[PDB]
């Protein structure tokens, strides 16, 4: 069966300017795992997106964590894109500092 | 249902010696075992899908491989006197724990000191006086006999007494068998056509009529 | 590492070939191999950890209803039962696939006996079950059942170490 | 404490051999990873306390889940036969087995659950003597695994080798395997409504509970709760928000329930 | 510590 994910993009810590951090795009709740996840700096795909290791939950819904080193700044805007079989189109999710 | 060849290969020291195992149809795991009487069943190495998954405690001269059809072969290079063992193939339907590891008929390898030490067995069926018949296979080396006493062309097993054999000079062997009624045939699976002869103790199907 | 305690067990054709297979590191399965003399270890049955006992033919397998234990029992042993019965243990966590017990060489005695000792041949035949240059052959049985024929020969008394025609 | 082994076996219709991403999760911490598409084709360590294990252990594990990879290949073939599905589909066999222990290290409860294409194919019950099922293919697997007593051998693994390795990891991970920050941040929403977000960080394990209580009354309305999101280094993250009118910041609080907290903290920003 | 047992579907 095919199930849509519950994409969550966030950070390890509250967004603070001038210090190291990681975009945690915890891609979870999806199946099958044939997923393609990108984290977007101002709409630009990245290649420093070494993910977590693919594992599922009790309900068999896989979860992934794609994390990228960065520095939070107010000027640039960070996002995460996901491409699943259920998803007819890419679902970019904006990285909200508050949320 | 594991078919394993050769049965009684007798290549001398050194040599290469290739032993072939065909696991039961569908068994994708093959385990290799050496039955030295002094150490029992010793794990050589196990093959599962063309890969050495489990390896025993043996030198690098003990090497094997597995084919696409899950059939496995092993090679024993630079043989010394201590390798004259019944090499065994254990075919598991799947690798790892929890699978019935069936066993092949075995390869009774013998590392003879030199090819001349291999002799065919002198044979003598003896008359019943009593009605016991004695087929003394005499002066053969090694103990690769499959004497089964075809009285009229068929196996009997009514009386065999294939001695589980005595050594002439404790080292040529000699075997005795017994059969009772109200001819014999001793199979010395000896040298092969590959083995050269400098003096030939090939595999002889040697009998004695009574 | 499995410990098959009865390294060798010479019994008679009566009974009692318990070959308890002591072990630690609880065994996922035990398996049992009846290595006929001069032959390969024939697979008898694998005793998965269901506990209980299994009754293949007249033999009685027993896998301990607990961790790290096993056993086997022929009950009424016979001549065809002669062989080195082998343990095994896949034992999840072992690099070696099957760790084998050192075997249990089972030999039986027919319970037949008029001893008589007969190039030429000298044949010690039809002697008692307890009757434990010149070459002498170890006693062997004829499961026809008269059994216990021994051969001596060289180039009539023969076995200096009973009927002598 | 528990040790989870999650196995993913997404097949590929002609794109190569089935991917066998396999992971090890003792408690809520991943420590071993197997990737069938990895260059090393080895057991890459994923915890600082598992890198100390011997090369014999690593070879044993890598041979074991190479065998599990081929096992999942064969299982994919058998299931594709069972479900009568075409080879052109990318089918998934996701397998999880594990064992629970108490604080004393004694085995509590074993898990072995199997899912094909998302649906729960077959699982091991609490007794560890029999299996569950979902469809006729699960019935065939039931018959096969009860004819060879696969449940007994699996239970042996779980209450033997599983718990042995688990407790060994416990002596390996006293400092890591065994405390939310709860910032309580606020962001304006409207002149008449607002949302309060208490920001719990770096808590292990993931058995957190946030309720958003107001000194006696329970609220589940407008209390949207996100899933347990890990931070990346083995911990997890959690937060919740409530739709409330502005100016009543002191009236709403969230209660934190974590194993690592001596007392449940409550903030009233 | 990983299951050496592989039961087939």
């Amino acid at each position: 069966i095919q199930r849509t994910p519950k994409i969550q993009v966030y950070s390890r810590h509250p967004a603070e300017n001038g210090k190291s951090n990681f975009l945690n795009c915890y891609v979870s709740g999806f199946h099958p795992s044939d997923i393609e996840v990108d984290l977007l700096k101002n709409g630009e795909r990245i290649e420093k997106v070494e993910h977590s290791d693919l594992s599922f939950s009790k309900d068999w819904s896989f979860y992934l964590l794609y994390y990228t080193e960065f520095t939070p700044t107010e000027k640039d805007e960070y996002a995460c894109r996901v491409n699943h079989v259920t998803l007819s189109q890419p679902k970019i999710v904006k990285w909200d500092r508050d949320m | 249902g594991v078919t394993q060849t050769p049965r009684y290969l007798i290549k001398t020291r050194g040599q290469q010696v290739t032993l072939s195992c065909s696991p039961i149809s569908g068994h994708r795991s093959v385990s290799w075992y050496q039955q030295t009487p002094g150490q029992g069943l010793q794990f050589l190495f196990e093959y599962f899908s063309e890969t050495q998954r489990n390896k025993g405690n043996f030198p690098g001269r003990f090497s094997g491989r597995q084919f696409s059809n899950s059939r496995s072969e092993m090679n024993v290079s630079t043989l010394e006197l201590g390798d004259s063992a019944l090499y065994l193939c254990a075919s598991s339907l799947w690798t790892g724990v929890g699978t019935e590891a069936f066993f092949g008929q075995g390869t009774r390898l013998t590392v003879v000191e030199d090819l001349k030490n291999v002799f065919p067995p002198e044979v003598a069926v003896f008359e019943p006086a009593e009605a016991t018949l004695v087929c003394l296979a005499t002066g053969f080396y090694p103990d690769h006999v499959e004497l089964s006493w075809w009285v009229n062309g068929k196996e009997v097993h009514s009386g065999v007494c294939t001695d589980p054999p005595l050594k002439e000079q404790p080292s040529r062997y000699a075997l005795s068998s017994r059969l009772r009624v109200s001819r014999c045939q001793v199979q010395f699976y000896g040298l092969s056509e590959n083995d050269e002869w400098t003096q030939k103790p090939v595999t002889q199907i040697v009998s004695a009529e009574a | 590492q499995v410990m098959q305690i009865p390294q060798y067990q010479h019994v008679q054709e009566g009974e009692d070939f318990t070959t308890y297979c002591n072990s630690s590191t609880t065994l996922s399965n035990i398996q049992w191999y009846k290595q006929r003399p001069g032959g390969h270890p024939v697979f008898l049955i694998q005793l998965v950890k269901s506990g209980e006992v299994k009754k293949q033919k007249r033999l009685t397998f027993q896998f301990g209803e607990a961790k790290k234990n096993s056993s086997l029992h022929i009950t009424a042993t016979q001549t065809t039962d002669v062989g080195t019965y082998f343990c095994a243990s896949d034992r999840e966590g072992g690099s070696e696939k099957l760790v084998f017990g050192k075997g249990t060489k089972l030999t039986v005695n027919p319970y037949i006996p008029d001893p008589a000792v007969y190039k030429s041949v000298c044949l010690f035949t039809d002697f008692d079950s307890q009757t434990n240059d010149v070459y002498i052959t170890d006693k062997c049985v004829l499961d026809m059942f008269k059994s216990n024929s021994a051969v001596a020969w060289s180039n009539a008394n023969a076995f200096n170490n009973t009927f002598f025609p | 404490h528990s040790m989870r082994y999650f196995f993913t076996s997404v097949s590929r219709p002609g794109r190569g051999e089935p991917r066998f991403i396999a992971v090890g999760y003792v408690d809520d911490t991943q420590f071993v990873r197997f990737d069938s598409d990895a260059a090393s084709q080895k057991m890459e360590p994923r915890a600082p306390w598992i890198e100390q294990e011997g090369p014999e252990y690593w070879d044993q594990e890598t041979r074991n889940m190479k065998a599990h990879s081929q096992t999942d290949r064969a299982n994919l073939g058998t299931l594709r036969g069972y479900y009568n599905q075409s080879e052109d589909g990318s089918h998934t066999i996701q397998i999880m087995y594990g064992c629970d222990v108490g604080p004393d290290g004694r085995f509590l409860r074993g898990y072995r659950q199997d899912a094909y294409d998302g649906k729960d194919y077959i699982a091991l019950n609490e007794d560890l003597r029999s299996w569950t099922a979902a469809d006729m293919a699960a019935q065939i697997t039931k018959r096969k695994w009860e004819a060879v007593h696969a449940a007994e051998q699996r239970r042996v693994y779980l209450e033997g080798r599983c718990v042995d390795g688990l407790r060994r990891y416990l002596e390996n991970g006293k400092e890591t395997l065994q405390p939310p920050k709860t910032h309580m941040t606020h962001h304006p929403i409207s002149d008449h409504e607002a949302t309060l977000r208490c920001w719990a960080l770096g808590f292990y394990p993931a058995e957190i509970t946030l309720t958003w209580q107001r000194d006696g009354e329970d609220q589940t309305q407008d209390t949207e709760l996100v899933e347990t999101r890990p931070a990346g280094d083995g911990t997890f993250q959690k937060w919740a928000a409530v739709v409330v009118p502005s100016g009543e910041e002191q009236r709403y609080t969230c209660h934190v329930q974590h194993e690592g907290l001596p007392k449940p903290l409550t903030l009233r920003w | 510590f990983t299951s050496d047992y592989y039961q087939l579907y």
